[PDB]
């Protein structure tokens, strides 16, 4: 669906995020996904490692919480050593790739806190019955 | 660049003739053409889209193919109200080209 | 007061190595034509990037080696399944051909004799067949039979050049660099990206290379290294220039039962007088190519430097000639009456036992050809070393180059959706 | 419906000008919009656009020179031209994106659905 | 599972509406999944493409905001051109196959309207904080 | 992540429901995840079967209308001829690994109850609109 | 004499041990995929099965 795809990353984070599902609409089909096993099962073995990726995140999702919609608030703060812009300034003049780069050696640590979500669930059974 | 040329520079025709132009590209474009009309003093119009879908506001006479590099515009039966020089646009590869135009004079 | 909010389907990427996906052209034995990769056409999935300036690097780009690695593998899988021809190798009575040859063709055409089996395992035959001397060896013998196995090409394979396109498999994309004027290497301020790229022929030559893709606007010349003399210098020419190539001497085949299922052909008598292969290039424009080319090269070497052409020299056939396959004969041109200026009939030679990319032998044994052969190419680039006034010849290289040269202007890179961010919503 | 123009004018080279669109009868902030200039004896130059989202895309034969803007709430189109060149001579037109067959995002068409009736500048000494 | 399963097919769209999850239940397990390269090679395949195609149907519910149960209600108006019955006729006397062929037309139009979720998303952000 | 695991089963179920995502976060990769068809195919296969079985779990969870999160009330009651001990006794003096073998003979019944979230469905429909 | 095909192909002798019996096989449907079933009685082969 190539009306539109990467050209998000020409703007700012603020401006990109208002179109994410473009992105998400083109991850799970290749050429292959449209359309003697030598060579063709190099068709076989990119797939099923495409399905695998996609998996894995939509994993990772799950476990924090996060699964379904394309924004998720966390209920972690945000660290001040992690970076130090006004709000405003990294979602009006940063772009995503900028972004990534910025705060790459936080991103275990960031993960890491995401773990939080499990308390949430136990306190949450415990107040609800 | 998509280089777009047209051709001929003009065609003369009369009333009630069936008629046709057409456009070229440098490279493929795949469908992605358009064409358009101008009349002297006025502002452009759109006539096909995607190399042949219709248009609202655009009379039935009207039509068009192609794909790739070669592209054409026909009338069924040319009248006196379609005098125009028509042009070409390609949406496939940015920036967005567009041809020199064909001059269509009624006789 | 900030909070941690995750974000899904960020356009975010980072270079990567997969593997690209061919397409095919749809409109039937013609290797790809087997080897399929399922048709394509309406596929002009094209996007414009604004700013996000990137890099490239053609020399260090990972597409050559995928497209080296399955045109070879395919080339053994399309030819594998043929004859084996093991009882040709065997004693040659060799004598020469005394038939109306003109002077240039001296000593290229033997006729021999030897004992070939037959489908029976009791009996043999009498059997012979013309050969062109640079596949025998006086000891006579064919020259491979000390070396390696040598089979037969399938007479219903056809290893046409026919354009295949490659995809992004899903989870990548392909950034193609629109700079004009691009040398190959370092920030592209304009990059498109694409499902797919547009078709290449697999086209395999040397020093010249054929039906490829035409510069836009100036011939291009472009190295890993500009002033490293152990490097291969690629030119890309902006106007094409045809190469008329012809193979005279009508001739036919024999059919040779050689077992139960198996057979060999052998090339029967030369109808008319027997003369050279040789190709035709236009003077005018041999002229003026070289002249564009080195008003280029004078870009870096000197305007006041002056600049020479020479010939190929070099070890071998597959190191000195133009490499040509027309008809499915694997043709050896003479060259150095290009390359001879200091700022048109080129003799040709054929050989029937190919190694193609060295290895152990292959010898796919081209079979010969009924007819004649007329090929007509263009020259769409060359490739040239220096010696160091400075001094260019024909350069060498794997056909990797035949590649590069072409693919330069693609890149694939890894997409990242999933990413983080401080916003002022908590749960 | 229409996209209502400014007169047109004449500067010096090297002169900074600004040109202006409004809609009539329908929003700016549903639709992407573009600049074209037509030179005498010539089609149409692409000149700028706007997406929806306020995204920008310009040609090189302008970026720098250029700058195209967009206040949705009065639906008037900005184009603020500077050092203009005697070879900048056309008419200008604001144009109204053609619909997509499918959704893209702040991405445009790049074809028209919708014409201005033409604002001539004429740069000269 | 056949205990029950496509046979809903013999009523009408409301009533069939009541067991879905009966051919849900039926989606991922083929005989080859309940259990020389040669010819087993396609079992591995087969095993492939279902999964794929899947996961097709899951992502694009992902997209759409459905993600998760039997029936969502999107927030789309229905076309008035896309069909002239009442709404109680097509419930009570149509099945779902003779619905599905009577808006083929509309596919596509239907799809890219569920896009406005992402809308929905981006307004819910900034009115949640 | 071996930095926790299955080490939660050395104790009570309480206990370990509180660990839940130590598991579930090694559920999709094994080794050949991290990283001549002859012997190579059985890394294929292997791969390819376990994102079958993850997916059938979470198959299973949509259907019952617990995708999402670690711990999904149903609304559906206890028998009493499942088990007869007091709620806090297996919780706090039984592991996981006990449980599972004590209430093994209802695994089917008690999932078959739980595709009663379908009538919650359709009676949610009727008086949402 | 000769063995009849001696001039035109390959010849080989089919393993001792290995026995092509005419065992029933049965067909399912891969998952995503279901099987109809024509119970119409004197069907033809072709055509609407009222019974299925
Ligand atoms: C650069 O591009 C040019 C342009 O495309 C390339 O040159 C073209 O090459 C093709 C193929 O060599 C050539 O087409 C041939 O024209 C002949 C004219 O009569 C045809 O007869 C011939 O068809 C036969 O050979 C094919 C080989 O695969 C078969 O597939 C085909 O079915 C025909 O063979 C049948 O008939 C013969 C009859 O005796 C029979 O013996 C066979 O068994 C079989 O039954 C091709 O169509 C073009 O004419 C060439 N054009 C030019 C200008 O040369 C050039 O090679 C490219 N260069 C590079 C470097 O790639
Ligand atoms: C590729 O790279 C180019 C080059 O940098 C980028 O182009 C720039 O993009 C930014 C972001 O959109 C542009 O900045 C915007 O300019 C608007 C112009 O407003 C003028 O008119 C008003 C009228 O009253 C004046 O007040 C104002 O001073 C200007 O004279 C601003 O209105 C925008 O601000 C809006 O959003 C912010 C968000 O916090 C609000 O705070 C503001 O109040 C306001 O609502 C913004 O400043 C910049 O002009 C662009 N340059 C050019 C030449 O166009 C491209 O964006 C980038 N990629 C893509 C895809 O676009
Ligand atoms: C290659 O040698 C063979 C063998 O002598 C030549 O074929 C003979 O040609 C004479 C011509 O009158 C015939 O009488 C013989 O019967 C042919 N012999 C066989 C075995 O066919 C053949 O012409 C020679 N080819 C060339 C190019 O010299
Ligand atoms: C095929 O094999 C025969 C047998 O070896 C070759 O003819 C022999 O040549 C030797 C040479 O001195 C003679 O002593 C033998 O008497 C010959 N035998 C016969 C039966 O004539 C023959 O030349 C071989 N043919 C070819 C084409 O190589
Ligand atoms: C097969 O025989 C040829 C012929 O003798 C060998 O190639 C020759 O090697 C010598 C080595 O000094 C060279 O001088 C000759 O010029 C070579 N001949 C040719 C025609 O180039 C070849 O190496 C042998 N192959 C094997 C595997 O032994
Ligand atoms: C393409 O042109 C650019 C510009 O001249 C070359 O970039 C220079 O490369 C040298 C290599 O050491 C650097 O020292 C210079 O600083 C680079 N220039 C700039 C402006 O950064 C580039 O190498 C050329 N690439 C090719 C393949 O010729
Ligand atoms: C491009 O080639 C030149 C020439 O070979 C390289 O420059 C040489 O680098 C070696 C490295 O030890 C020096 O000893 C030589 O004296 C250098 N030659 C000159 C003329 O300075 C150059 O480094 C190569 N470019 C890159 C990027 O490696
Ligand atoms: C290159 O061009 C020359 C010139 O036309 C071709 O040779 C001619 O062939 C005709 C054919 O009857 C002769 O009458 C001429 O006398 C030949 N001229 C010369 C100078 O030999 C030549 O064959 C062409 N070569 C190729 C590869 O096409
Ligand atoms: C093409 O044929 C010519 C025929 O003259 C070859 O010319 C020789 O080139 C070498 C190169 O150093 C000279 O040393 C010889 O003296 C040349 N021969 C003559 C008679 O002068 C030429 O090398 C051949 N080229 C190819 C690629 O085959
Ligand atoms: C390379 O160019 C030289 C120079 O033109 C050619 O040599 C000349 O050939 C003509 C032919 O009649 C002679 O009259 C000249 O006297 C030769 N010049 C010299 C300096 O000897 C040479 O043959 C060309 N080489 C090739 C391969 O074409
Ligand atoms: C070399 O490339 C040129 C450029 O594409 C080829 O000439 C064009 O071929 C197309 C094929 O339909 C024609 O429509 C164009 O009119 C041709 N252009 C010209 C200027 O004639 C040319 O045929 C190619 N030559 C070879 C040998 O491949
Ligand atoms: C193998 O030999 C047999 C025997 O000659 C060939 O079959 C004969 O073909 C002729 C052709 O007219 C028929 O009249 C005979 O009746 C055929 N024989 C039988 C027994 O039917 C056969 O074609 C040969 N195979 C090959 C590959 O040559
Ligand atoms: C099975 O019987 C039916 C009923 O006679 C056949 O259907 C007829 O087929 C012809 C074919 O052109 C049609 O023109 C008739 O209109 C069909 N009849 C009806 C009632 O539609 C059917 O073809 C038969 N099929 C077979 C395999 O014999
Ligand atoms: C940030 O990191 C510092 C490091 O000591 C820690 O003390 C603080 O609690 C962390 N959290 C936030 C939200 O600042
Ligand atoms: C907010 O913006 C002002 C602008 O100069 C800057 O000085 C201040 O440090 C910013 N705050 C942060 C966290 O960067
Ligand atoms: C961490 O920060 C250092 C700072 O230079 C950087 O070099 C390193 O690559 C960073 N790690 C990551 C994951 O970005
Ligand atoms: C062919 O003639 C050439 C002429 O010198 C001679 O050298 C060669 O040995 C001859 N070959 C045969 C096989 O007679
Ligand atoms: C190749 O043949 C064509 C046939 O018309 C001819 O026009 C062309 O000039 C020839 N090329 C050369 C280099 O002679
Ligand atoms: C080569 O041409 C350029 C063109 O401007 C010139 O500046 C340069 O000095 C010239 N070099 C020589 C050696 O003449
Ligand atoms: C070769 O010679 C035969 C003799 O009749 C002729 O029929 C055939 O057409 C010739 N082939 C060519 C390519 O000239
Ligand atoms: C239905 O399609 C018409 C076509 O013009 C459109 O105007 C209308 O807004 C659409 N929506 C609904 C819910 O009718
Ligand atoms: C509702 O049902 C009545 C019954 O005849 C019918 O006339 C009317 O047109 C129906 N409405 C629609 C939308 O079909
Ligand atoms: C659209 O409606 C026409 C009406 O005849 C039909 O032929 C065509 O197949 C329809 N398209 C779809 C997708 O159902
Ligand atoms: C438990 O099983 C008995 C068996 O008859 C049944 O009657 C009862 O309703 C079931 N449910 C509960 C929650 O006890
Ligand atoms: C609750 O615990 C007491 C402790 O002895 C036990 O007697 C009683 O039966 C228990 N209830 C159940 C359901 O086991
Ligand atoms: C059911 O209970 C009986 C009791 O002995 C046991 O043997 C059998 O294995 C149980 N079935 C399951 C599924 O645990």
């Amino acid at each position: 669906v190539f009306l539109g795809f990467l050209g998000a990353a020409g703007s700012t984070m603020g401006a990109a995020s208002m179109t994410l599902t473009v992105q998400a609409r083109n991850l799970l089909s290749g050429i292959v996904q449209q359309q003697l096993t030598v060579w063709g099962i190099k068709q076989l073995q990119a797939r099923v490692l495409a399905v695998e990726r996609y998996l894995r995140d939509q994993q990772l999702l799950g476990i924090w919480g996060c699964s379904g919609k394309l924004i998720c608030c966390t209920n972690v703060p945000w660290n001040s050593s992690w970076s130090n812009r006004n709000l405003s300034e990294i979602w009006d003049n940063m772009t995503w790739l900028q972004w990534d780069k910025e705060i790459s050696n936080y991103t275990q640590i960031i993960y890491g806190l995401l773990e939080e979500s499990q308390n949430q669930q136990e306190k949450n059974e415990q107040d609800l019955l | 660049d998509v280089v777009m040329t047209q051709s001929p520079g003009f065609r003369s025709v009369t009333l009630k003739e069936k008629v046709s132009i057409t456009c070229q590209a440098s490279q493929t474009i795949g469908t992605n053409l358009h064409w358009y009309q101008q009349k002297p003093g006025q502002s452009p119009k759109l006539l096909i889209k995607y190399s042949s879908q219709s248009i609202s506001g655009v009379p039935s006479r009207f039509s068009g193919s192609g794909s790739g590099t070669d592209f054409t515009l026909t009338i069924n039966s040319l009248e006196a109200d379609d005098a125009a020089t028509y042009y070409c646009q390609q949406t496939n590869s940015f920036p967005c080209t567009f041809g020199p135009g064909t001059k269509v004079e009624i006789k | 007061n900030l909070w941690v909010t995750v974000y899904y389907g960020v356009p975010v990427w980072k270079d990567a190595e997969t593997t690209l996906f061919c397409a095919s052209d749809a409109k039937k034995h013609n290797v790809w034509a087997t080897h399929a990769c399922v048709p394509t056409d309406p596929n002009p999935q094209e996007i414009h990037l604004e700013n996000v300036t990137e890099e490239f690097n053609m020399w260090k780009n990972n597409m050559v080696e995928q497209m080296h690695t399955d045109i070879i593998s395919l080339w053994d899988q399309s030819l594998k399944p043929c004859v084996k021809l093991t009882p040709l190798c065997v004693t040659l009575q060799c004598t020469n051909v005394t038939n109306n040859i003109t002077d240039d063709m001296r000593g290229e055409l033997k006729n021999c004799s030897f004992n070939m089996t037959t489908e029976l395992r009791d009996k043999k035959q009498k059997v012979y067949s013309l050969f062109y001397r640079l596949d025998v060896v006086q000891i006579y013998r064919l020259i491979n039979c000390n070396t390696s196995a040598i089979t037969q090409a399938c007479p219903k394979v056809s290893f046409e050049p026919i354009p295949i396109h490659y995809c992004a498999p899903a989870g990548f994309a392909i950034l193609k660099c629109k700079d004009k004027k691009f040398n190959g290497t370092g920030p592209c301020p304009s990059v498109s990206t694409v499902q797919c790229t547009h078709g290449i022929k697999p086209v395999v030559s040397t020093q010249l290379l054929l039906n490829g893709s035409l510069a836009e606007e100036e011939v291009m010349i472009r190295s890993e290294n500009i002033t490293n003399n152990a490097k291969n210098i690629l030119v890309q020419f902006n106007t094409p220039v045809q190469i008329n190539c012809t193979r005279p001497n009508n001739n036919t085949r024999k059919s040779i039962r050689i077992g139960p299922g198996q057979w060999f052909y052998a090339t029967g008598d030369i109808i008319g007088d027997i003369r050279q292969a040789h190709c035709n290039v236009s003077k005018a424009t041999w002229n003026e190519t070289l002249g564009k080319v080195v008003k280029q090269l004078r870009k870096h070497f000197g305007n006041n430097t002056i600049i020479r052409f020479a010939n190929s020299s070099g070890g071998d056939l597959e190191v000195t000639t133009h490499s040509f396959n027309c008809g499915g004969e694997f043709f050896y041109c003479n060259t150095s009456g290009l390359f001879n200026s200091t700022w048109i009939t080129l003799p040709c030679r054929i050989k029937q036992i190919i190694n193609m990319w060295q290895r152990i032998g292959q010898a796919m044994y081209a079979p010969p050809i009924q007819g004649v052969i007329r090929c007509v190419s263009n020259i769409t680039g060359l490739i040239l070393t220096r010696d160091g006034t400075e001094t260019f010849r024909p350069g060498g290289g794997d056909m990797r180059d035949n590649w590069r040269s072409e693919l330069y202007k693609y890149k694939v890179v890894k997409i990242e959706p999933l990413g983080v961010a401080p916003t002022r919503c908590k749960r | 419906v229409q996209l209502v123009q400014s007169g047109g004018a004449l500067v010096q080279p090297g002169a900074s000008l600004r040109l202006s669109c409004a809609a009539s009868e329908f929003s700016f902030s549903t639709h992407d919009m573009h600049w074209v200039r037509q030179a005498p004896g010539k089609g149409l130059e692409w000149v700028s656009g706007i997406n929806i989202h306020g995204g920008t895309y310009y040609p090189d034969s302008v970026k720098g020179r250029f700058t195209i803007s967009r206040d949705s709430a009065k639906n008037s189109l900005y184009l603020q031209m500077s050092s203009l060149r005697d070879g900048d001579t056309a008419v200008y037109f604001c144009a109204r994106g053609g619909k997509p067959i499918y959704y893209s995002g702040g991405y445009p068409s790049w074809y028209f659905d919708l014409w201005g009736p033409g604002t001539p500048i004429t740069i000269s000494s």
